């Protein structure tokens, strides 16, 4: 072996007696989350935002379709209408365009 | 077998003094910089050399 | 009724060594004149430093140059200590262009109009093969203080080309000053004092013209004690109401109840909101969709509010 690489970046838990424990990851739905967590949001619409988040593809596009969301909610007084303020308020968020529906939405946001 | 390309990348840097710094001498005496003075601020002998 | 000193029998030792004299002071005035202009001419003294070298071949300072004894960095602590000064300018450019056998000295620095090299032998550079050749230019800016290399940001405003080595700048010419307080000769007065100030600097500055400067200085600081007397942000908010596009059913209700900014209309809650007459549940969300297009949900509370 004419050339060998530097050890790679590894380690373990010591002193303490469950070994190599874990290490918490940050993802886009948990940072998601955590931004939707610090805005002003009613009961209805953190669940609709949670709900609408709990969506969001690897690559940040919704996978079901929003009249599908108003059924997944199952209740009263939560038509279309205040699904999509919702979904429209949660669009704007750190990875701006997140959230949309498909390529044209994603422009035009 | 599975790597194929390595690349190695050195980066140099200055370390200055500053007051967080320690400095000891080789007598037992140590210690940490407390304030970084002015010249004018030190005493001087006659030939006024701080 | 109080006697004045006067700068008498200014003597220069050489051409750094120099001495300064104050013929006649009061009782106590010379240790306090003496110590004040130790202090502002050790403190705050004009000058002119080196602020960047950049060689021809060279990218950084921790290379080589074949032909070249030192390392740049030994050629940048040289001419750290390179003494020069510059007339009507702040931003002089000194290039320097040598090749040979032997050392290169600050004498073969190539003249410009209005630059002095005080000290022609500083040497700066070794050359030791025959076809070897170097050439610098070497940036020289006016200052006044010990200026880091790091804590200039400014700098970075406008992209700096790798190959520019920064060094640091001390801009203080001078190094050593000492004082002593004599008896005067003067004999019709009671007792009088006498002043002898010598300072060791590079060369750049004259004595007497340090004294002046340091003088001024300090009345000028003094002028101020002789008369003491003295006993909603983000452009996105304070806009219009009127650039939502909303209904014409939500817009007799937003006049009705005394919102004429979007800022204003981003501190109600839902639950009160509600209660005011006439707005409809279907209507309100709209309200509320509209304002999530520009990010701003409902609810959100700040601190002062002007009337625009």
């Amino acid at each position: 072996t004419a050339g060998t690489p530097s050890g790679n970046g590894v380690d373990y838990q010591d002193d303490e007696l469950p070994v190599y424990q874990g290490e918490t990851t940050q993802s886009l739905q948990d940072y998601l989350m955590w931004q939707v967590e610090l805005t002003p949001f009613t009961d209805t619409d953190r669940a609709i935002a949670t709900s609408i988040v709990d969506a969001v593809d690897d690559t940040g596009y919704l996978t079901i379709q929003i009249e599908d969301i108003v059924d997944s909610i199952g209740d009263d007084e939560i038509g279309l209408e205040e699904v999509e303020a919702v979904l429209k308020r949660i669009q704007r968020f750190d990875p701006v365009g997140v959230a949309a529906k498909d390529l044209r939405d994603c422009l035009l946001i | 077998p599975g790597v194929l390309k390595i690349v190695k990348v050195y980066l140099a840097v200055k370390r200055r003094i500053q007051p967080g710094d320690k400095m000891a001498g080789r007598h037992g005496n140590k210690g940490v910089i407390s304030k970084i003075n002015p010249i004018e601020d030190m005493p001087y002998d006659e030939n006024g050399t701080p | 009724e109080f006697l004045k000193p006067r700068l008498v029998d200014i003597e220069q030792v050489s051409s750094t060594h120099a001495k300064v004299t104050l013929e006649p002071l009061e009782r106590g005035f010379g240790h306090t004149l003496g110590n004040a202009l130790r202090r502002i001419l050790l403190s705050s003294m004009p000058g002119c430093a080196v602020t960047e070298v950049e060689i021809d071949g060279v990218l950084h300072e921790y290379s080589t140059k074949e032909g070249v004894q030192e390392d740049i960095l030994e050629i940048l602590l040289n001419l750290k200590g390179l003494a020069v000064r510059v007339q009507g300018k702040d931003e002089v450019i000194l290039t320097l262009n040598k090749s040979g056998i032997g050392p290169v000295t600050a004498a073969d620095i190539t003249h410009d109009g209005d630059v002095e090299i005080v000290k022609p032998q500083h040497v700066i550079c070794h050359l030791t093969d025959e076809n070897a050749s170097i050439s610098m230019r070497i940036k020289v800016q006016r200052g006044r203080g010990y200026v880091p290399a790091s804590t200039r940001i400014h700098s970075e405003e406008d992209e700096r080309p790798i190959g520019r080595l920064l060094v640091d700048a001390c801009y203080s010419p001078v190094e050593r000053i000492a004082y002593n307080v004599e008896a005067a000769r003067v004999e019709q007065r009671t007792d009088l004092d006498k002043l002898v100030i010598e300072m060791e600097t590079n060369g750049t500055i004259d004595p007497e013209e340090a004294i002046r400067r340091a003088a001024t200085i300090l009345a000028e600081q003094l002028e101020a004690f002789v008369d003491l007397r003295d006993v909603e942000f983000d452009p996105i908010l304070l806009r219009p109401v009127d650039d939502l596009e909303l209904t014409v059913r939500s817009a007799n209700c937003l006049k009705a109840e005394a919102i004429h900014y979007i800022g204003d209309l981003v501190q109600r809650t839902e639950v009160e909101l509600l209660k005011t007459p006439n707005l409809g549940k279907k209507s309100l969300t709209e309200i509320k969709d509209v304002l999530a297009s520009r990010g701003l949900s409902l609810g959100m509370r700040l601190e002062n509010w002007p009337p625009a």
